[PDB]
């Protein structure tokens, strides 16, 4: 019911991946 | 990528996850199909019959309602059961047992065969439901080949992760386009399951209020 | 960059996918705005009317006051249906029998009287639950787009491609924004579910217990006529 | 700086924020009146269960949960047991009343729920969604970060380090309502769902006694 | 490789042998019950005396769960002997087949919330496991400062192994328990059809001791 | 590190362990009703071999005597005799036992409030436990953002403590969750079984004097 906002971590891997070119 | 780029931008194994989600997806709108227009049919048939035995002012009435209907009406094989019980019933004075033992019986039948169409709701609900699983494993497979691909360069930009980046992507809006419109017209057919159902039980309800009018009748008013 | 310039430039299946919520929340307050307006239409009017016939006391003064509520009073055909069954008590010298045909056919419009507002709210509430799925995969779609539009060459910097990421993270927002308040107006609804089903059903008793008291009048009272 | 951090990202997240707070003071204040008040209850009817499974009588039960003071919710079903006693008179049938007046008293017990049954929407569905209101701020917040990162392109890494944080922060206020409301109403269920049994249990037993009482006249009082 | 997130991947697929063993054994039963149960419905839809629901089910074997009940009909067919109340036993009957036929759905009830649950959870304690593993990770690149996610990418793709095999675990155990679920619902439907009919020929042979006795 | 346990926050380790003392009160729950119902289905195996053939209401008293003063059918007895003594003078036999019964299945439910405590926390912690590990993520995140704010490089483990004990919130909140829902749908399997074999225990008091009464009802009547 309430189980897809592992999607925020997601998010979070998102900005994992904003944090590498730099 | 191309069209065939794209078709080769994912991985086979992507390829397969696509596959199967996309044929999943195709087979259940073919079920989809089905109940659809099945309960199409029903639903029409359900207008008339209402209003044709609406007006059954007796059971026997609405045996002969019942037998301009075609031999297909769930109503004929409702009012079958319904003589079925008159004649196992037959010579029960216990006027008073009858009907409850028939009620229930009829609190089955038909409802089984509404329990009939309800066995296509694993497919869409949980199907829909798995769906966005499956493009998190998509996203494993195609996140792992892109660390894969980072071990092969140690850039750590855009280029060395972004072709896994968008097989992952690919992966994950092929398990949405798979997930959403297999919960939501299961919602859908589980509310036509209700409503339908629901005035299918009411028509019960008249079937057994007639015999019940009718055996009150042979009880109390053929006492007198 | 302005609304329009970051709006338009995004994808129209986005687009299409936001305009359709929006829409379907125009749909969400139109069924709430009439629901709300007809409940309580229902609540104040058979509130009062509640208040003059739970001691009608008569079950025929109990028709005589449910007359006059204009032709709006769902209770005086559910009275209708109870001299229905009297027309269908006819001959049907056992008092007590009818009592058992009486009672469901209360409960099997009143829950349809229920079901007669029934419809509209497994569409909206269901909305209200799954949107900001459907702006998931709005994000899903376009952040996909712009990651395939970066690696075909392949470039780097995703701060000059970072507005279709958030032209796709703005169909989750309009997915959010239809969300929550259907989902609040569908518990509003089973608020109101709670209070005109609970009511009416108290309604439907106190009928029963009218005629239900009149049948044991001419069962024992009639008794020693 | 303390204040900076108040104000750094925008005021539309502050007032989606503080939205979240006065609901959840408004619901405290909600818990702790429904918690003073059963505690009340519970009280109340810890004592007058003990005094009253001992009254051996209804007349007996009349004269024990009368006060108690004088605002007791077993008053008003002694109440509802003597108006359809009144509303009895003239009808012998001791096998109807009781019947009815068991769902009477138990439509009763549902007015009962339904006493405290309005308002649970807010505590529980409010706990429930609150963490979605802060995703959605969160999304308000990263897209306008989106577009500052897109003011200053060619770099993004520290155009917005401390602003996405405060969206972020959105989320902790839709967490910091989003655990013990939903609680709440788990708090106000389970011994008040007791307590569905408790009051539940009693007057049913008045029931019983009073169906025992009408035994009284239909096993006693039968034969003059 | 590493252990502790092994450790977690091999529970996963432990837990899918139990699961996958359990989902073979029910389904071999089921089909043996059902199959047996269309063509023993179709003997006793017309067992039309007690006496011949007896016989029409005595060549079933002792596997009957029918027979039992044809048993538990028996039992209060003795229990009932000295009392000339015909009319109360019927409705306690029925309510001991409200035991018995659960009890028979509680027969299988044992395994089925472990497997559903587990294909629930499956997905979080994949969760756990690539918590665990990115955790290890910063604590590998715990220092200063660092770049280069490449010293930390296959640890992240091994965290990530352990979410692999969760949705592996997580698919099949809910996917099978809808569908036992689902002829829980069918079986369990046609064996209240089966105990209905039942208590329709002891109820109907009981009106014709009370209309036997009355005509 | 000593120092690495308390690192760089103690409030988040504040919910570390009280979601691990919320645990261990629950496992505390959790062995007690486990070894209680080993003692109730060991006990009520024992009695339900005895019961099931008490052919009277007098041997469902005297065959639960050897049970001890604390067995639940020594209550169920009192209800009965109860109704027995609130019943004299009832020549109605026929009405008793419906009055009788659902007092049993009142009791029933009492029953399940002999345990109706507890539950609640094993089973709502163990749904939402990793959502306070969420907010502790979130704590977490957002002081390493201030961090990463004060040195403004963005990269690469200035973030990482930050990172890691938001983390180790995440991995505390799901150490909570899981075994609290597997052990609410194992207490769900004892009210199944316990509910199911002590209404089996109720139904066979009511058959016992159900017929009894019938034979009181028919005992001047059938010869």
């Amino acid at each position: 019911n309430v189980t897809p906002f592992i999607d925020v971590m997601l998010v979070l891997l998102i900005i994992f991946m904003v944090a590498a070119p730099l | 990528l191309s069209v065939w780029g794209m078709y080769q931008h994912a991985d086979i194994v992507v390829k397969c996850v696509m596959i199967g989600l996309i044929l999943a997806s195709v087979v259940t709108w073919a079920i989809f199909f089905s109940k659809s227009v099945e309960f199409f049919n029903q639903k029409r048939r359900l207008k008339r019959e209402q209003q044709l035995l609406a007006e059954a002012r007796s059971l026997n009435q609405a045996n002969d309602i019942a037998a301009d209907f075609g031999s297909k009406s769930l109503s004929l094989h409702l009012l079958n059961e319904a003589q079925n019980e008159l004649e196992l019933s037959e010579g029960s004075d216990d006027n008073e047992g009858i009907k409850e033992r028939t009620s229930f019986r009829l609190e089955r039948r038909v409802a089984a065969v509404g329990r009939q169409m309800g066995r296509g709701n694993g497919y869409l609900a949980t199907i829909g439901a798995i769906s966005p699983f499956v493009g998190l494993f998509g996203t494993v497979w195609g996140i792992m080949n892109s660390f894969i691909g980072i071990a092969q360069t140690q850039t750590t930009n855009l280029a060395v992760v972004a072709p896994g980046i968008a097989e992952a992507l690919l992966a994950t809006a092929i398990g949405l386009v798979a997930a959403i419109p297999a919960v939501v017209i299961y919602n859908v057919f589980a509310r036509q399951i209700g409503g339908f159902k629901a005035m299918l039980g009411d028509v019960a309800a008249q079937v057994l209020l007639l015999q019940s009018r009718d055996l009150d009748l042979e009880a109390s008013a053929a006492a007198h």
